[PDB]
């Protein structure tokens, strides 16, 4: 599989869209990291909507349905963003381009030891994959795209644009790995473990009721179960 | 609809 | 992709190990109880032809017993839907389990099942038949299911990986002789897997809903499925 | 371990 001038020019154009919050210092200091934390999954989901609308198709979509797909996703293209920066020696994910966050910076933050060791494995194994900008770029893509998301309506034409990514990836996996084909079913793959991880986040949302750790109102309209 | 009990995420897209 | 002859033998194995229930019936107290006798038997009848076909797999009894069960126990609603969807008839919209008697939404209902896991159930087995799979794409994809590496408590992680590749690379080679035309047949079928963790996840939400209403299951599917 | 919690499916994998 060969790839197309308008494959070229749509993989770069997703590579160029892609290129003050509360301070991490009791039970003040407890709800503080996680302020900062849910701070940075707002300006998450406000990148998440900006890259989406670069997306060819996506705009010509019903709005009800590109709610319909971010709402689902945006957990995923997180944690796939989580995996991209991923430090395999020190153990950490870096957010904002300085600051390093282990498993127990994830535990001072608030969250559950049975949603912490599954970031962790999953990041880990992506980064033994050894992904670039544009296999990255591509895979939040056909996560964006999925036609199996609950309230889809034009279901035949997301899973259309889907498969425009998905063989743009091919595409572009046989130039960046041509002695391994292996490795862009490998990236397909991981979209199987995004989803337990979705389902894994659920619970942890579930476990922030019965805690009473409210979600800040972005986070809450696309997370809680009202 | 989706629409109106996202309205934080709508106003986001119209942006 | 060029099909080997270990692969073609291997996928003719898969083919080859593919070929008394309480009876389906007023609504009353042993009307709904049976219904739910008859699909709960049908599904400890499906474990047992699971953990057949997985002793046939090359590389599977080579792991370890713990591994083994590791893999089986979150794999077999899985393999059980991707085998539903097998059996679904797209003019009646219902599936036929056992050969012979077919089984609507409503019957799933009558069953004791939601509704919240009956309409994603009958969705995929819809999106499954549009993709047309014969025999040996549906053991490859079963074969593919049952080797997940991130399934919890597997410890040998690498061996699971490095034997679902072989499937997986087994399966590009087979849809490139069935779809020559088409080469996006074979990640189609990988998407899938992707829309069958999802419906594995609204299974658990049936069985902690049937510990709500204390409709308990029978010991082999009580010991896979409720959380203990 | 799971085996042990898993009495019915380790006794049809050891027939
Ligand atoms: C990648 C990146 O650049 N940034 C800025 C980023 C950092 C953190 C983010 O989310 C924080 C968070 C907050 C609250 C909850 C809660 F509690 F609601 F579940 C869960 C999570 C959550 O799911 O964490 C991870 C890290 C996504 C796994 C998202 C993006
Ligand atoms: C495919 C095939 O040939 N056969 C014989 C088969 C038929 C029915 C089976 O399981 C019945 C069942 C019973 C109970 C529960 C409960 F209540 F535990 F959720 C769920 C389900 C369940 O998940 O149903 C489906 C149909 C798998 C979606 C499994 C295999």
């Amino acid at each position: 599989p060969q790839l197309s001038p308008e494959q070229l020019g749509m993989i770069e154009k997703l590579v160029a869209a892609q290129q003050r919050v509360t301070p991490w210092p009791s039970r003040e200091a407890r709800q503080q990291r996680f302020a900062h934390f849910t701070e940075l999954a707002i300006v998450s989901v406000q990148e998440i909507v900006d890259f989406a609308k670069q997306l060819p198709g996506f705009l010509q979509l019903s709005r009800e349905d590109q709610i319909a797909l971010l709402k689902t996703s945006a957990i995923e293209v997180m944690l796939l963003e989580t995996s991209r920066r991923y430090n395999p020696g020190s153990e950490s994910i870096t957010f904002l381009k300085d600051f390093s966050y282990n498993r127990e910076d994830f535990a001072k933050a608030g969250l559950q030891v049975e949603f912490i060791n599954p970031i962790f494995e999953f990041s880990r194994a992506m980064n033994e994959l050894q992904l670039n900008d544009a296999e990255f770029a591509l895979l939040i893509a056909i996560s964006i795209f999925s036609a199996d998301r609950p309230n889809v309506q034009d279901q035949l034409q997301v899973e259309r644009l889907q498969h425009t990514y998905v063989e743009a990836l091919h595409a572009y996996v046989s130039i960046h790995h041509p002695h391994d084909r292996l490795m862009f079913p490998r990236m397909l793959m991981k979209l199987v473990s995004l989803r337990t991880l979705s389902s894994v986040h659920s619970e942890q949302v579930f476990a922030l009721r019965l805690q009473d750790k409210k979600l800040p109102p972005l986070l809450s309209e696309i997370w809680d179960v009202h | 609809s989706l629409t109106e009990r996202h309205k934080i995420l709508h106003r986001l897209l119209q942006e």
